[PDB]
């Protein structure tokens, strides 16, 4: 869906006219056809391996204030800002 | 509990003092005696 | 200040500080579902939680220390 691809729309797009240019000399009216089936399949394989330049998302999209040192804290405290604090716990 | 020093605390000596107060009173006591040798520390410096 | 202790107590009373701490949230989300006043201003289920639980250790701490 092109929500999910808002380069490799001009792969889709190659791929397209590719397939749609072969239908016609297939249906218009054989060197050529074969041609253009090679053609579509050097596309299609460009396009995979590309997906395969997409393949990281695991690291991309799946996984992935200064500080004061203040003495008179606890070891367990810290100091949270009131400008910060009013963003985090907003809800 | 702990032994009177009467000697200089190395950091190997207070790493030892450290980790037998660990193993000795567990986390609870040592997060607190340990907070407050920070204070003392930044005190007598 | 204290209320770390009494979490240790309890650490060192259950036989698996995983199984503890899971056994604490089921008894929070129960009693989120138990009951349903709004509790959650200046004290806290978890730390109800813990307390309820230092009182069966007999210990007198009130209702979120």
């Amino acid at each position: 869906p092109p929500e999910l691809r808002p380069d490799i729309n001009e792969l889709y797009r190659r791929v397209i006219y590719r397939n749609n240019t072969l239908t016609d000399l297939l249906t218009t009216s054989g060197e050529l056809v074969m041609c253009q089936e090679k053609l579509v399949q050097e596309a299609v394989d460009t396009l995979l391996d590309s997906f395969s330049d997409v393949i990281g998302r695991f690291r991309e999209t799946l996984l992935g204030s200064v500080i004061v040192v203040g003495p008179s804290l606890s070891l367990h405290r810290c100091g949270l800002p009131r400008e910060i604090a009013i963003e985090l716990f907003q809800t | 509990n702990l032994v009177f020093h009467n000697k200089v605390i190395d950091g190997t000596a207070i790493k030892r003092l450290i980790s037998r107060l660990i193993d000795h009173f567990g986390m609870a006591y040592t997060s607190h005696i340990l907070d407050q040798v920070k204070t003392l520390g930044f005190q007598q410096a | 200040k204290v209320m770390t202790m009494d979490i240790e107590r309890l650490l060192l009373s259950e036989d698996n500080r995983f199984e503890f701490v899971n056994s604490v949230a089921a008894e929070a989300t129960e009693y989120v579902e138990k009951n349903r006043d709004e509790y959650g201003g200046t004290k806290k289920a978890i730390f109800h939680v813990l307390s309820n639980r230092v009182n069966d250790l007999g210990f007198d701490r009130p209702e979120a220390y």
